[PDB]
């Protein structure tokens, strides 16, 4: 079984989707979900029209 | 602490009274909120800066729509009365200056 790097990626490859998808599926749920704000957060300070 | 603070407290109140924004120190004296946006520390500087002249504005206004105060026209001419009331004295005295005797007096006319 050659074990060079470009035919070796064959069977490397699935096993790194797997384990990006998982990391993905946790980024996005939690991360995401914990870090991120949405909609263009922001602080709003107002001030009264003076007469 | 009990013999020279309590007797200078008040000296560098009223210097920091005369050099700092009274209006600005109370907004910023109250923290907090009771229901409505707007009371934090951004937005009370932000409305001072307007205030500056609001009141600027008001007083002018209550000076020209209310029965004058005669505190309100102290404060107007204070310098005229203050600091250079001598002034009127030195300006009357030059105005009668011609039949005075301060002429022998070492002084010019």
């Amino acid at each position: 079984t050659f074990g060079e790097l470009q035919t070796a990626d064959d069977y490397l490859h699935v096993l790194q989707l797997r384990s990006q998808n998982k990391w993905v599926k946790n980024y996005w749920n939690r991360s995401l979900q914990e870090t991120g704000k949405t909609n263009k957060a922001h602080v709003i300070s107002p001030q009264e029209q003076l007469r | 602490a009990n013999f020279v603070i309590p007797y200078l407290k008040p000296v560098a109140d009223f210097w920091n009274s005369l050099c700092i924004d009274q209006h600005q120190d109370s907004l910023f004296q109250f923290k907090g909120q009771t229901g409505s946006l707007g009371t934090d520390w951004t937005s009370k500087y932000l409305r001072s800066e307007q205030d500056v002249y609001n009141h600027k504005y008001l007083q002018y206004h209550k000076r020209v729509h209310e029965a004058p105060e005669l505190t309100d026209v102290i404060s107007d001419n204070v310098y005229r009365l203050t600091l250079f009331a001598g002034v009127e004295r030195v300006l009357s005295v030059r105005q009668a200056q011609a039949i005075l005797k301060t002429q022998f007096a070492g002084a010019t006319e």
